[PDB]
């Protein structure tokens, strides 16, 4: 369990490799190429739960999330190999095809994720968000598989979504991140970041009690908001957008 | 400065610093000093000294290295040294000769408690990875 | 060649001597201490960031109010002795004296506790104090009789261990002259076990 | 920023035509002229405060070009300047190397 | 040394300022001429107009250039990392003087 | 005439700093502790290393 505090933004490819190098001025560190896999998980509508105590509401039902990380192996096309892996690849990936389709995540089926809506009041200066994780290291049994699993535990799959991207380390526990994200389906894979890259910089407080360590990191990010001024807007997202919870449906991407 | 924080840990084997700018290591049949000295005949081992001047900056080279792959593997990872772990400079030189000079020892020994006793045995030497 | 500031001295002076009644040189020998004492510290200071003694050998903290300077060394030090030294104004000679704090020191014969001309030779009188506080310990593990004496090294403790059924053997143990903790030559997994218990 | 050094230099430009016409004109017409007619206006009433006068376009003259082409020749040099600070841009063998290396010292020990 | 775009770079701003210095000179000599001109010799008329044209030619092309270099600057934006590799290339030499050190037949 | 004699010696020692300068290097301008004015420096430490 995590306070993660972060500040969104975007841009658009063109400036891409410009905005790279500059990273790489401040930071003093070259970018390291990542990927992962997102699935998401709610609650199966075939059981009434009933014990949602509705005149008091102690709790409201909410979606799971289910991370992977991917070899590139799955990602690179017959045309790619003769190019080394870094992050120049990333400028080929403006398609809205890739080599991972359906059928392989369907033959794949880890990190457990669950998270609340960030905290209310409008003198709030960066994006504050209570996220429980725990980690799945194997499994047994005559049906061993993510999808029993989440069955076993009563939920069930609504989609789910792959992500490619650039990751910078600065000093005191900042991280930066370059994404562009495909959404998969049996119909197809379509990119919704289409044509840019969507900019998210964040630190992690592992104790939401010490509020010393809270200013400091509030801190270092309006410092580092103010070191991109003229560049890039670096903003609070809108924070009925990053509220995952079932019984209201929308998905900032 | 790496040389004197190191060493300093090393009292008990047989190493010690004279000065600021002096340290001195003792073998039971050598001598080492290492000094850093202000501007202001081809011997046997004038080679030697400038090979361990060589290695020595290599493992400072090594120790560089180590600490950047350190540091971008991971942000959180406060990057502080620790002298019985990630200094490794005077350790390995003096571990190969200490190590040479008990192969030594162990194979007079073995001579003449095996081989000047016991006729006909084999010996054969190995290194493993 | 230190700048000095002659008017604002000039002034002080004269008003001294017109409210004067011996005054004006009380105050310029309460200065001249004063000045160094502090200089004394600003060695120290210097000294400490990269002396042999930085790493907690020695502290030095002091005061101005009563203008002296405590020193405490071998802070993990526990037979029943704690290296103190006082740095102060003597009240008889009316100049700074250096203390060495020890009941040790105050009964050991031929040796001088007090010691002058500290800024000229400061470390050859902590190096005097050191050897002196080992010396004492070693004698006093004489006077035990625990450790034979060695004539080769005066600062070399023999220690008699069988080796095995019929050897009887000596070990050399050591004092380390800059934190004072006992040390063998090549100590075995249970020697450096309880040379560190001894420590 | 660079859009106010544009206009700066296009006051700089404006204002050497602007005082070059007025240094030609003064030191042509120097010669003072007297005309009946009404129409002319060149009026001479006090006589050295002309010269007074004339003094004074001289210096107005020659401090404003010095100024003005000094100030041109340090925003030269400051592009420069800006020029020059802004624009932010075998293992195997190794082996054997290391094992001769280690080999010969261990010999040589 | 500096790539080759900021030479030509620095090249064409040294132009622009030994331009000025030679607007300047023109500028002396023609405040020398008309003094003369003033006193009363009409053989130096016909240079006055050449050097009045050959000014004014010289104050506006020098303009022109340094405007056409602020505007460079417009579209050029958008167009310690040594250390990234600085340790290595050291690393590198230092086995270089160990090869030399190596072989007794190079020491020569 | 003064203004062209000072400003062709400014022009010379500006083509020998031009000239006597080579280039990657990490350079600024700082503010000198005892001068007070702006002087070209050069980080060549293994801080960054």
């Amino acid at each position: 369990m995590v306070q993660q505090l972060s500040l969104f933004g975007s841009i658009g490819d063109d400036g891409y490799d410009l905005l790279i190098s500059t990273l790489t001025t401040i930071s003093g560190n070259p970018p390291l190429l990542y990927n992962s896999l997102c699935t998401v998980w709610k609650p199966n509508p075939s059981y009434d739960v009933e014990n949602v105590n509705s005149r008091n509401q102690l709790v409201e039902p909410n979606r799971i999330k289910l991370s992977k990380e991917v070899p590139f192996s799955y990602l690179i096309d017959e045309t790619m190999m003769d190019k080394p892996l870094n992050f120049r690849i990333l400028k080929s990936f403006t398609n809205d095809k890739i080599p991972l389709n359906y059928a392989m995540t369907r033959n794949i089926l880890w990190s457990l994720q669950i998270s609340d809506i960030p905290a209310a009041g409008n003198n709030r200066s960066v994006s504050m968000q209570t996220i429980a994780e725990t980690i799945i290291l194997s499994s047994a049994g005559k049906n061993s598989s993510v999808s029993s699993l989440m069955n076993g535990l009563g939920y069930v799959f609504e989609f789910q979504y792959l992500t490619i991207g650039v990751k910078f380390f600065m000093k005191h526990g900042l991280i930066l991140e370059l994404q562009k994200i495909w959404q998969i389906e049996e119909a197809g894979n379509s990119q919704i970041t289409s044509g840019g890259f969507l900019l998210k910089a964040y630190i992690n407080v592992s104790r939401g009690t010490d509020i010393d360590r809270i200013n400091y990191t509030e801190t270092a990010l309006m410092n580092l908001k103010k070191e991109l001024q003229g560049y890039i807007e670096l903003s609070v997202p809108d924070r009925q957008s990053m509220d995952s919870r079932v019984a209201h449906g929308n998905i900032l991407i | 400065y790496q040389i004197k924080k190191e060493c300093a840990l090393l009292i008990s084997y047989g190493v010690s610093i004279e000065n600021e700018n002096k340290v001195i290591i003792e073998l039971p049949n050598e001598k080492f000093e290492i000094e850093l000295l202000s501007l202001d005949l081809p011997k046997i081992n004038d080679k030697r000294a400038n090979l361990m001047l060589v290695m020595l900056r290599l493992l400072l080279v090594v120790i560089f290295k180590k600490t950047l792959r350190s540091r971008i593997s991971s942000p959180h990872g406060l990057i502080n040294l620790n002298v019985d772990d990630d200094i490794l400079i005077i350790r390995p030189i003096l571990g190969k000769v200490r190590f040479a000079n008990y192969k030594l020892l162990l194979k007079k020994i073995i001579k003449d408690y095996v081989l000047d006793i016991v006729p006909g045995s084999s010996i054969t030497e190995t290194e493993v990875e | 060649n230190l700048p000095l500031n002659k008017p604002r001295l000039e002034k002080l002076i004269n008003e001294i001597l017109l409210k004067s009644n011996l005054s004006l040189y009380n105050f310029l020998h309460k200065y001249v201490l004063t000045l160094q004492l502090y200089m004394v510290h600003r060695e120290f200071l210097k000294l400490a960031n990269g002396g042999k003694f930085s790493k907690s050998n020695l502290i030095h903290n002091y005061d101005s109010k009563k203008s002296t300077i405590t020193v405490r060394y071998w802070l993990n030090g526990k037979m029943d002795s704690k290296g103190k030294i006082t740095i102060g104004i003597q009240r008889t000679t009316e100049s700074l004296i250096l203390k060495w704090d020890n009941q040790s020191a105050s009964r050991a014969k031929n040796m001088p506790v007090i010691y002058n001309n500290i800024v000229s030779n400061i470390e050859g009188i902590l190096d005097e104090i050191m050897f002196n506080h080992a010396r004492i310990i070693r004698s006093e593990l004489l006077a035990r009789d625990i450790f034979q004496e060695d004539e080769e090294n005066s600062d070399v403790l023999l220690f008699q261990l069988p080796t095995t059924c019929v050897s009887m053997a000596p070990i050399q143990l050591k004092i380390d002259l800059l934190s004072g903790q006992f040390y063998f030559r090549n100590p075995t997994p249970l020697l450096s076990n309880y040379a560190s218990k001894i420590n | 920023m660079s859009n106010q050094a544009l206009y700066e230099k296009l006051e700089q430009t404006r204002t050497i035509l602007s005082v070059k016409l007025a240094e030609l004109i003064n030191m042509t017409t120097i010669a003072d002229r007297n005309d009946d007619d009404e129409g002319s206006f060149a009026q001479e009433n006090s006589e050295l405060a002309v010269a007074t006068t004339s003094v004074m376009m001289v210096n107005n003259q020659t401090m404003q070009l010095i100024k003005n082409v000094q100030d041109l020749l340090i925003l030269t040099r400051s592009i420069k300047e800006k020029w020059l600070l802004n624009q932010i841009p075998d293992e195997k063998q190794i082996e054997e190397l290391l094992d001769n290396c280690i080999e010969t010292f261990v010999a040589e020990k | 040394m500096q790539p080759p775009y900021i030479q030509e770079r620095l090249k064409s701003l040294n132009d622009i300022e030994t331009q000025l210095c030679s607007m300047l000179q023109e500028a002396s000599q023609v405040t020398f001429i008309f003094g003369e001109l003033k006193r009363g010799n009409e053989s130096v008329k016909p240079q006055f107009e050449n050097h009045v044209k050959q000014f004014y030619e010289r104050l506006d092309k020098s303009t022109t250039q340094l405007r056409k270099e602020i505007q460079l600057l417009d579209e050029n934006v958008g167009t310690n990392k040594k250390a990234l590799g600085q340790d290595t290339e050291k690393m590198e030499e230092q086995l270089d003087l160990l090869s030399a050190i190596l072989d007794p037949s190079k020491s020569k | 005439n003064k203004l062209s004699s000072i400003l062709q010696n400014e022009h010379d020692y500006w083509n020998k700093i031009m000239q006597s300068i080579s280039n990657k290097d990490v350079i600024f301008k700082i503010r000198d502790r005892t001068s007070g004015q702006k002087l070209l420096a050069i980080k060549y430490g293994y801080e960054d290393s």
